[PDB]
């Protein structure tokens, strides 16, 4: 009676829970995919920094060969 | 009324968890836009420095 | 159970909160890095212009 | 025994299982963010060093 109204509210709560954790699962997977892609971008950015440093050694040598 | 009240306590915790996952996804996406712009700046910086090395090398050639 | 599941949920909330705090730091570091790379880029742009002008004199 | 009590229980078992997966994801997220934060620190130091080095060569060239 009241017990049926409450058992129904409990059931519906468990359905909402299931939806919430399924959405959380989809968000978590997409987040991890983004972090992985962003990680490869940072690897490229660091590679770039290292390349600039090495190029600058060559530039410096060239300026010295120019008497500068 | 007891199982009902405890089930509700559980739903509240799961909603907190869900909302944190949703927030984590949004923040990672936004930060990714900033990384796109850092990467763009770095690619253009690399190119400018490569051009500079090449041009100083040519100036040495043209002396030498 | 209900208590066991509630405990597991709480557990995850705590672990994820630690990751959230780290993600906040990453955002602050990224904003700083954007400024630093924009400045590095500007310098590289100017150096390239000057090296180019230099090359064209000989 | 009953379809209502049965769906409730099955829903809670599915939820329990997925939470275990969510826990595993939170671990990997924390590990990846921590490693990237350390990498960003290195990148930042390299950015400034590069800028200094460029600026100093640029003065020989101006």
């Amino acid at each position: 009676r009241r017990a049926d109204q409450l058992a129904d509210e409990s059931l519906e709560s468990t359905r909402r829970m299931l939806q919430l954790v399924e959405e959380s699962k989809d968000a978590g997977i997409r987040t991890l995919v983004m972090l992985d892609e962003q990680g490869e971008q940072l690897d490229r950015v660091e590679e770039g920094m290292n390349h600039i440093n090495q190029d600058m050694k060559e530039a410096e040598k060239n300026l010295k060969d120019l008497g500068k | 009324e007891t199982r009902h009240s405890e089930i509700i306590k559980l739903e509240n915790s799961i909603r907190e968890l869900h909302d944190m996952f949703m927030d984590m996804a949004m923040l990672v996406e936004s930060q990714g836009e900033m990384i796109d712009r850092i990467e763009y700046n770095v690619e253009h910086a690399v190119d400018y420095v490569e051009r500079a090395v090449s041009d100083t090398k040519k100036a040495v050639k043209y002396q030498s | 159970g209900i208590e066991g599941v509630k405990g597991a949920a709480s557990g995850v909330v705590g672990e994820l909160a630690r990751a959230r705090l780290a993600l906040d730091e990453r955002g602050q570091k990224l904003s700083d890095l954007e400024e630093r790379t924009a400045a590095m880029m500007s310098s590289a742009d100017s150096f390239s212009k000057h090296a180019h002008e230099m090359m064209l004199k000989y | 025994m009953a379809s209502r009590e049965n769906e409730m229980d099955e829903n809670l078992e599915q939820v329990s299982g997925i939470i275990g997966n969510l826990r595993h994801m939170a671990l990997d997220m924390g590990n990846e963010i921590d490693t990237q934060n350390r990498q960003i620190d290195r990148i930042m130091e390299k950015a400034d060093s590069n800028k200094t080095r460029i600026d100093e060569a640029n003065q020989r060239a101006t």
